[PDB]
RNA sequence: UUGUCUAGCGAGACUGCUAAUGCAAAUUGGAGGAAGGAAGGGAUGACGUCAAAUCAUCAUGCCCCUUAUGUCUAGGGCUGCAAACGUGCUACAAUGGCCAAUACAAACAGUCGCCAGCUUGUAAAAGUGAGCAAAUCUGUAAAGUUGGUCUCAGUUCGGAUUGAGGGCUGCAAUUCGUCCUCAUGAAGUCGGAAUCACUAGUAAUCGCGAAUCAGCUAUGUCGCGGUGAAUACGUUCUCG
RNA sequence: GGUACACGAAAAACCUUACCUAGACUUGACAUCCUUGGCAAAGUUAUGGAAACAUAAUGCCGAGUGACAGGU
């Protein structure tokens, strides 16, 4: 019954993923609608790409899909076979009066990345992995990659009936009702032949005093 | 000049992003231009919805969010066309919309 | 009856009144936002996830 | 259970020159208006001044001494057909309860209009007659007579 | 056709309570025949009665107003309309909701045992 | 020798002067008697009350020009600019002022209406 | 009341009606539209007006003229209360 | 008869100093100050209980249907009615009703909209028509003050219900829109057992704005401002 | 029951709407894959119908095919 640690955080401690204005409530919705479908068709289609985030930039008819990502090579492709695939897949999905000269872009220490964390949980999870091994390997990786403590919560068939019987573990400060905490918050529908295995998993990467405002 | 009493007039959604980019607006048009009167605050134009927090009844908990729309001016009693011409170049980023005259 | 109600929304209607708003992501018809074209749930959860560019947590 | 909480201050009435009558102007106010009691209290106040030729501060005090209740009595049960104890009152309280009673009793009787009905009621009050004189005597009554229970009570 | 106009009180009211004229009316036949308002029924003029009683003639007689409506409802009712069925047993009829309310036309109450819940 | 002050009382900015005059004070708010602008009550001698504990109206000429409140926040606004401008007159009334506590800008302003309340403290009702 | 050109027909039962009454006014005409009003040409036959599951006969008189006609129609059946 | 004003940055408030008593946290008082001892308010809600609610926001395992439990359209219904309960509005009145004159707000919203002014209209509104992409133009504030009338009665209180005539949106107003004008004027005279909210700009009260929306007896919800109280001795009883 | 009852519903006259009656349709109003292609697709006008609709012309889209689409 707490609210998402990344909602309450957004806006005085971390920038606005997906920046742009327009005329007023005429089509705005048009815009939110058609950009979130590049957001949710990365997510979907590359599992294997490992992307944290992108940002969104619009304004008066041109576009800017930032990526970031471990795996650059997959949305790559052998030379540049998928990139032109998947830039042309995006402009079919919004529109041929905008120019999109999307970048993919590198990140720096992934292991330290909620959204990619939580991908890999639900994809050891659905590959019938035990949920006690993968998730204490993959805290120890993510304890190992040079991060504070993790609050890693899964729900869902753990193997059989009776659900309610999920696992915390937490191995490190967390405040998460700290606002100055510089939390980050992800969250993965892993999809098992028994039912639906929700994985949450909050990452901090220190305190984020005296950054004044967002980045 | 042949285009007096530019009314430069922008908006947007952030406060420290809008201070920003009206420093740097007024930096560089303090060239070759001058008597640029300082920005102008105006009363931050908003709008506060409220949504209701589960899908179920639930009507006494909800909560709400707000869409802040901060807002200054500028006016530049000169074009002094070369001022313009190094303005083409301000650059301004996503979140500042600027309504010209 | 959902995806039918969905795809009859964007098909113009005989009649002017006929047309009604829902919102793009999910086919609820109720409650929707014009000034987003969502609904009550979705944009807290999309808030909550930051598509929408203006978007903050109240103190009024 | 909670501690005791502080009490604010009432400033004095800038045209009579007297708390108790600002007491009057707050405990006679309805719907949040100080504009239509204290055009009320004055010109009752006006009234008493045109009949019965006497300053409206002695008919006042004369009122409200005769009024201040010398005991309270505050329910404290034990059983089924709960018992009463007498309590002392404070002098506070004493002007509370009395100023509440002219007020109360004032806004319940004939001569429709407030001016003359609260008139009434204050005059009367000085002249102790049956109109709050004796619902205290009658609360004065219940006191003292249930005195063994009041001397040794908590 | 004067029906017990009170005394004691302004002839703008004393014109209301016959059947029929109520309280703009009355004040329209007022400034018609020049009588002026803030006169009490009593020390009224008859030369002016006379010039109330021809401007209310113009009007509609207030003992017709009962049969006209009357008439109404029977035209109403004669013909199969659902109005008129809605009329005859005592129900409301604009539409007000007749769940739970709307008792001012129903009776005062008849109450009876509901569901016996277990 | 013009005087200025201040007081924001419930919303309301007051802009208060004070000027030495051979007449009695010649009070005046917006350029009208304030005997017409404000209900004639106590309120109207609620502004010089900070008048009663010093020299009151000796020579002291009142032009005050205010926005937004009611009448009663106006009268709070324009007492407590005129409290400002006589501190600001002689720095010796701290003593006295402050006793009857006049200053201090007493800063009670109506809340905000919380979600499920009718008026910000007041549920609706409650049923079992 | 429209207030202008206020007397409405659904346009689609004027045709209908001018035609029965230039055709020896064959009596049963059936129609689906309470939202039509009857002009004072509506007089003389018989519609089946639709109530919602059958087709109720009625005959529009003289007597009146602008009532809905689907006013004449009932559409919902009594309370007839059971007791308990 | 100008430094209010809105918005960026900063200062200020931290038991900072003093007196008392305590080892020490710390409590009380006082000086100064705008605020003094978490300065008023909000977001911020742990492990878990109620197998609490939601397969009807969405996703989903399984079961089931599929030339039908799928799809379109016309008409009806969610608005019924012998009844009961809950939440609110109106009231039961001279602390008022009606009429005239008249002064003081914040916030929010608007280029299919806000609609100024003018003409017509007993009014709802219609026609003309500038101005505004908005600190500029528009959304007459009402309670409040004064004056006149009413004189305690089922009334100049209360307006339900009902009949007629108009105006608006909409293809379309009967099922089932609301607004205005005329017509009558139900019940009610402070309400049984028993209960409800509230510790200051709060309760009460008076208006204003917004969402959804072509329009909607929303008297609802979310907000804004004006007037503005009474009390708290105390834990014996009562609830958690 | 506290934690339902001016609640889901921040708008039920048509649509909304998930129900009933009736009129109609069957790889379907909408979607992927296969083969085979490029001239249609939204709207308009009479005509029968109440309207979906079947006709006639005006002004990314077809045809066959089974897993299936679809279920408030
Ligand atoms: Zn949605």
């Amino acid at each position: 019954q707490k609210v998402n640690s990344n909602g309450l955080r957004f806006g005085i401690n971390k920038n606005w993923i997906s920046r742009w204005t327009a005329n007023s409530h005429a089509q705005t919705a048009k815009w939110l609608i058609e950009d979130e479908k590049i957001r949710n068709l990365f997510f979907v289609n590359y599992r294997n790409a490992q992307v944290s985030n992108v940002e969104i930039e619009r304004t008066q008819a041109t576009v800017d899909v930032f990526v970031y990502a471990a795996q650059p090579a997959f949305l790559i492709g052998s030379e540049n076979k998928n990139i032109q695939k998947i830039t042309k897949q995006i402009k079919q999905i919004i529109g041929r009066t905008t120019n999109l000269d999307l970048t993919i872009n590198e990140i720096g220490s992934p292991m330290l990345s909620a959204r990619i964390i939580a991908r890999d949980l639900a994809n050891a999870i659905e590959a019938r992995v035990p949920l006690r091994t993968a998730m204490r390997q993959s805290l120890i990786k993510v304890l190992k990659a040079g991060a504070n403590g993790i609050k890693v919560l899964v729900s869902g068939r753990l193997n059989g009936a009776e659900i309610a019987r999920d696992k915390m573990y937490i191995e490190g400060n967390m405040p998460l009702s700290t606002l100055r905490a510089d939390i980050d918050y992800a969250l993965e529908k892993a999809q098992t032949t028994y039912g639906v295995i929700g994985v949450k998993v909050w990452i901090n990467r220190g305190m984020i005093y005296t950054k004044g405002l967002n980045r | 000049v042949k285009y007096p009493e530019l009314k430069i007039k922008l908006e947007s959604y952030d406060s420290t992003l809008l201070d920003l980019t009206t420093k740097k607006i007024v930096e560089v048009v303090k060239g070759v231009d001058v008597k640029i009167k300082g920005p102008l605050p105006l009363p931050t134009k908003k709008e506060v919805i409220t949504i209701i927090r589960s899908p179920h009844v639930d009507k006494a908990s909800r909560e709400q969010f707000e869409k802040n729309r901060h807002k200054r001016l500028m006016i530049l009693v000169d074009v002094n066309q070369g001022a313009i011409d190094s303005l083409k170049r301000i650059k301004i980023p996503v979140g500042v919309t600027l309504r010209f005259s | 009856a959902k995806k039918s109600l969905k795809v009859k929304q964007t098909r113009i209607p005989k009649f002017a009144v006929r047309a009604y708003t829902r919102c793009q992501r999910c086919g609820r018809a109720r409650a929707v936002l014009s000034h987003f074209g969502v609904c009550r749930l979705c944009f807290r959860e999309l808030a909550y996830a930051g598509a929408i560019p203006g978007v903050k947590k109240a103190s009024w | 259970r909670k501690n005791r909480a502080p009490k604010r201050t009432v400033l004095p009435d800038p045209v009579f020159n007297n708390t108790l009558v600002t007491r009057i102007i707050n405990v006679i106010m309805e719907d949040g208006k100080k504009g239509l009691a204290q055009r009320i209290l004055y010109g009752a106040f006006d009234l008493i001044e045109q009949r019965t030729k006497e300053k409206p501060l002695t008919v006042f005090e004369r009122a409200v001494g005769n009024v201040m209740p010398r005991l309270e009595l505050r329910v404290r049960r034990i059983a089924g057909s709960n018992y009463q104890v007498p309590t002392e009152v404070p002098q506070d309280r004493k002007i509370a309860l009395a100023l509440r009673w002219i007020a109360m009793f004032a806004r319940k009787r004939h001569e429709k209009t407030m001016l003359e009905k609260i008139a009434n009621e204050i005059i009367d009050a000085s002249n102790n007659t049956g109109a709050a004189i004796k619902k205290k005597d009658d609360t004065h009554k219940m006191a003292e007579a249930n005195k063994a229970f009041a001397h040794m009570r908590w | 056709l004067g029906i017990d106009i009170p005394n004691q009180k302004r002839i703008e009211i004393a014109l209301t309570y016959i059947f029929g004229i109520g309280l703009s009316r009355s004040q329209a036949i007022l400034k018609q025949a020049n009588i002026n308002p803030d006169k009490r029924v009593k020390d009224l003029t008859e030369e002016e009665f006379v010039a109330i009683r021809n401007v209310a003639s113009a009007y509609k007689i207030e003992g017709d107003l009962r049969r006209e409506i009357a008439l109404n409802i029977k035209h109403l009712s004669e013909i199969g309309a659902w109005r008129g069925l809605r009329h005859r047993k005592n129900l409301p009829v604009r539409g007000q909701r007749t769940r739970t309310n709307a008792r001012t036309r129903k009776g005062p109450r008849k109450t009876v045992a509901n569901k016996k819940i277990e | 020798q013009s005087y200025y002050g201040l007081g924001r009382r419930k919303s309301s900015s007051a802009k208060v002067y004070l000027t030495p005059t051979q007449d009695k004070g010649k009070i005046t708010v917006n350029r009208r008697d304030p005997s017409e602008y404000f209900p004639n009550k106590l309120v109207i001698q609620d502004m010089e009350q900070p008048l009663d504990l010093t020299d009151l109206k000796k020579n002291f000429d009142i032009n005050v020009v205010v926005k937004g409140g009611g009448f009663t926040g106006q009268a709070g606004a324009i007492r407590l600019g005129i409290v400002r401008a006589l501190l600001q007159f002689n720095p010796e009334l701290k003593k006295i002022l402050k006793s009857k506590k006049l200053t201090t800008r007493d800063k009670r302003v109506k809340e905000r209406k919380k979600f499920g309340l009718y008026g910000a403290r007041r549920a609706p009702q409650f049923t079992k | 009341r429209s207030a202008k050109k206020g007397a409405f027909v659904d346009a689609h039962l004027l045709k209908k009606v001018i035609d029965m009454n230039k055709q020896e006014k064959k009596r049963p005409i059936k129609t689906w539209s309470r939202r039509s009003t009857i002009f004072p040409e509506f007089v003389g036959n018989t519609f089946a007006v639709h109530n919602g599951k059958t087709f109720i006969n009625v005959y529009v008189t003289d007597d009146m003229v602008g009532h809905k006609l689907g006013e004449f129609s009932p559409t919902r059946n009594f309370k007839q209360h059971t007791a308990n």
